[PDB]
């Protein structure tokens, strides 16, 4: 009731982003990961986080089967990432890697999702420059946590902590409005890189 | 003021691979027996489920043996390579640093014994690898050891990874073409002692290429217009080329570490490849006429075999077509740049035990492919000789 | 039997197209260098072994250096100031990162100045002695100018000094031996693998903590230029190379937990000087063999000794080697850019003075750098009129 | 009993490892350089031999070092040909690691052979292997090397590491051309001590 495991990494329920007084409740988790020759690899445990009057948002697609929620042409993700309320997603590595491939990976699924919607421009292109030389001094070692915080749906408050602490401050802010509507697409989108996070958040809207 | 006439006179053939030459360390190790081995060397025979998880990647590998540098003797010489993240760089590079231009060395005898000319008339040197660095550099190292004339022109690509092969034969058909009378070494070598080390439960991914990676080097001579009569001509390249795959950025990172070389693998490269693959051959195949895809031969990188499962599955080839990359995953493994040169060779072998008519196993026109970090495709079209002593 | 060559060459000799150099913002002048450079690194105690650097770099000729090590970033990484405590992750992340994005800010000026446009690009050959990577510094360099995916790259890490002649030469045969290509040349370094704590222990090491500084060039490179559209500067005729005769383990580089070290064993200005005019004259051969001092000389500057004895050697006039010693003087050695720098000093000399040709009036010159082997690599150049 | 080499004792009477034979210092010196105005020494050295060195070489006696070290003038190759037993003690300065040593050692010698048309298969190999026993070492600061001819057909090498004198031979070149070029090296008129060589010509011509 106060947390939830997930990948082995304990996740709090409740959760007030970083110098946030609303309190969100944990709607999904999940992980990033993949199979290479038989082995499963764990990149991140992820949990998707919103204000609890998000089911009031989505009332159409309860008592449907997640099937029809995540299937592609749902129109259920775009619903999701447009809910007028404050979000967050928590993001705990499992395998350490450094900043500057983690912040690089992120500039280039963002953009791809950008140019898919003709909206990769300058601005948008020097906003995810800046979104990089943020993380390429940071290590991001195992237990490290990262952030995102959707307090309006156009910024990304993100909050990080090496050492694997719940980090308390808000150490870089998006302020590019396509940008972060991109983010909430990497994860809720139907190209999500996190597929379990996405049908879990489904699960529960469902429900 | 008037143009001159090209200062340095240009060649008119395409270039051709005139030898081939490779070269393993002496140890040889099965796959059956390397989970025990690498497991108690390391100091990890503990690790039951860790063990079993590399197991089953060994089983899957289609791998029968590798060759290593790394014995019993040097890994137990060399506590540090048996670590997991212990500093180690320096006693890495003191292997490597010798092994690796020694190998090409071997390698390179054999090329230019095929080939049938003298040392004297090499004039360049391409040199891949992904094992360590030194300065000068392992050209450098491999035209000494030859004992090369001292004007021998070099491009030497270190850290490279496994689309290394195909480059050093790209970077080939440029200089040969480009001067009358050249003769190159293309030179693939790869040794694991910078990338060895201990398995871990945090770096699951690097089981992979603990299960994959082992030593080798390949050497071609290549040369446009071959001596009628004295040289004989094995593959013309015809056309060199590469792309950065479609959403494949970040899938892999290559950390030159104090601990070594450390692969992190954050994407699915059989999907990638397997997915993108074909947009791409079909560009490249268009100068040779646009032959079906299983009326070419494929030397294909062989990095594992997913990707020759997935690639074969995508393009809907017969068996046969991939058999050359997966007699040399069996026999050799995954040998990052040198690979690719060990699979023509071996595609050419195949002919000839089957009287094909070409050496390509019967294929007029074949792909010459390697891939790696980028995620980077290079693409070579080749023509096989005749099958005719 | 016989095919015709299934992607076309060129027909012309390759050409400098455009240049572009680019530095660090922060300037450090070699007269306060001593007093910066031993306070940073703990050594300010060492009052001998500080004379004896001030006095290296009294003699360098050089009177500033551009670096992305500033106060803040050497203060930020401690690891970097010591002697020999484990240090290369940490320099890598600096030069991973600095070194393609160097290379950039150069590139996109020498596109500008060659006034064609980025997707025309097929080809990128790249050196560099800071670092490596992988993906490398090329695949990044391509991303940061968002080149075409199809960029066809040669990416040669850890060259040393000569790496700047090595690009041309490499750029010379993909221009020429295909139709249309346009090469993007680039050499780029950043002294973090290099920087290195004085030590009694490594009298050598100073003259490297005198000299290396920070910089990148980045020429366009292409055969047959579109008439009132491309503009060549400088015409490539001839490209080769040599080991020096009893010139083997000069200088070694060992890239090591601790970075990259250093070791100088055999005088390396006697050993260019002594050897040079032989090499060098086959090289003028196929363009006529004009005399020394009808050529203009782009050499890499290395230190004040090698030009010094090199001017002697040659007996040139002093004007020949003042491109190589405007640039040691406003940059230091930065190891593979330098030469690169000095061919475009050699062209702005010309202007300002008005000469007939970019080559200060020369029809001919040499590209030359040297580094580890010892390895001498020279190209043969045409200068373009100047009105 | 002791003279300072580059601040480095060393003994005026020695007898090379596993030898019973003592030997005079006869002369010293360094290996080093300048580069851009600071001075850089590699090595400190001394040159040992029997007694009777000085018997062999009497016609130099008197005579002015300039005389002796000037090229020509044949006391270079009758110092390298005196028949007594000879050492040298190398005392490494500034550190480096023993692959490039011994592959710079190759090199130097690679040189000499093929200018004297004494660089065959047999020799070639004979290098290769003493590049093989130095690359596994370092060669720290401190570090003792010494070269010891006991016959001019071959050349006992002692190495400590450490700095201490060693008392055991861990390598033996048996090449004959090797073992003399190795001398040459040190005592030719392309001596790469040429401050160790006009030590000794001091020493031999200091003689009534």
């Amino acid at each position: 009731l106060q947390v939830v495991n997930v990948e082995g990494i304990d996740f709090a329920t409740k959760f007030a982003p970083p110098t946030s007084s609303t309190e969100l409740d944990l709607i999904g988790h999940g992980n990033t990961g993949m199979e290479i020759e038989t082995v499963e690899i764990r990149f991140t445990a992820m949990g998707f986080y919103a204000e609890p009057s998000i089911s009031e948002h989505l009332q159409k697609w309860k008592g449907k089967a997640v099937s029809e929620l995540v299937e592609d042409d749902s129109g259920f993700h775009k619903e999701l990432i447009q809910v007028p309320v404050e979000k967050a997603v928590r993001i705990s590595i499992i395998k350490g890697i450094k900043g500057l491939p983690y912040g690089s990976a992120l500039q280039s699924s963002l953009r791809d999702r950008l140019v898919n919607d003709d909206k990769f421009e300058e601005e948008e292109e020097e906003a995810l420059e800046k979104l990089v030389e943020f993380f390429q001094p940071h290590n991001l070692p195992k237990g490290a946590n990262i952030i995102y915080h959707w307090a309006t749906p156009d910024t990304v408050k993100i909050s990080l902590s090496e050492e694997g602490k719940i980090p308390d401050e808000v150490s870089y802010t998006i302020e590019d409005a396509n940008v972060a509507e991109a983010l909430l697409d990497l994860y809720l989108g139907e190209n999500t890189i996190t597929p379990s996070t996405l049908s879990s958040v489904a699960e529960a809207i469902a429900a | 003021r008037a143009a001159l006439p090209r200062a340095q006179p240009r060649a008119e053939g395409p270039a051709c691979v005139l030898g081939i030459g490779t070269a393993v360390p002496p140890a040889e190790f099965l796959q059956s027996e390397y989970p025990d081995f690498f497991f108690n060397i390391t100091n990890c025979g503990e690790k039951e489920a860790l063990k079993a998880k590399f197991k089953r990647i060994c089983d899957k590998s289609g791998i029968r043996k590798r060759h290593m540098f790394l014995t019993e003797e040097v890994l137990k010489a060399n506590p540090g390579i048996c670590t997991y993240m212990e500093p180690s760089l320096n006693v890495r590079h003191d292997i490597v640093v010798v092994q690796v231009p020694k190998l090409a060395a071997e390698a390179a005898q054999k090329a230019i014994k095929e080939w049938g000319g003298r040392k004297s008339d090499i004039t360049h040197i391409v040199f891949a690898t992904t094992s360590g660095v030194n300065m000068p550099g392992a050209d450098h190292a491999l035209a000494k050891l030859l004992g090369l004339k001292p004007t021998v022109k070099r491009v030497m690509m270190y850290q490279t990874g496994c689309f290394g092969g195909a480059s050093v034969l790209r970077v080939a058909k440029d200089l040969a073409e480009n001067n009358k009378g050249a003769r190159v070494l293309a030179v693939a070598s790869e040794v694991t002692a910078v990338t060895y080390r201990a398995p871990s439960e945090n770096h699951l991914d690097g089981l992979v290429g603990s299960a994959l990676f082992g030593d080798g080097a390949g050497v071609y001579v290549v040369g446009s217009d071959p001596k009628p009569e004295v040289e004989k001509p094995l593959f013309e390249v015809h056309w060199a080329g590469e792309t950065i795959l479609p959403e494949s950025d970040g899938a892999i990172d290559g950390h030159l570490t104090e601990a070594g070389l450390i692969f992190h693998l954050m994407k699915d490269v059989p999907g990638l490849i397997s997915k993108n693959i074909e947009k791409f051959l079909n560009e490249a195949r268009k100068p040779v006429g646009s032959p079906a895809w299983n009326e070419m031969f494929w030397a294909v990188h062989p990095g594992g075999p997913a990707i020759l499962d997935q690639v074969e599955a995508k393009l809907k080839l017969t068996k046969d077509k991939m058999q050359g990359s997966r007699d040399i995953l069996s026999e050799f493994g995954n040998m990052s740049s040198a690979s690719v040169l060990f699979v023509l060779d071996q595609i050419r072998h195949r002919s000839v035990k089957m009287g094909a008519s070409t050496l390509g196993e019967g294929s007029e026109f074949g792909f010459f492919i390697g891939f790696g970090p980028g995620l980077t495709l290079e693409v070579l079209v080749l023509r096989a000789a005749p099958n005719s002593a």
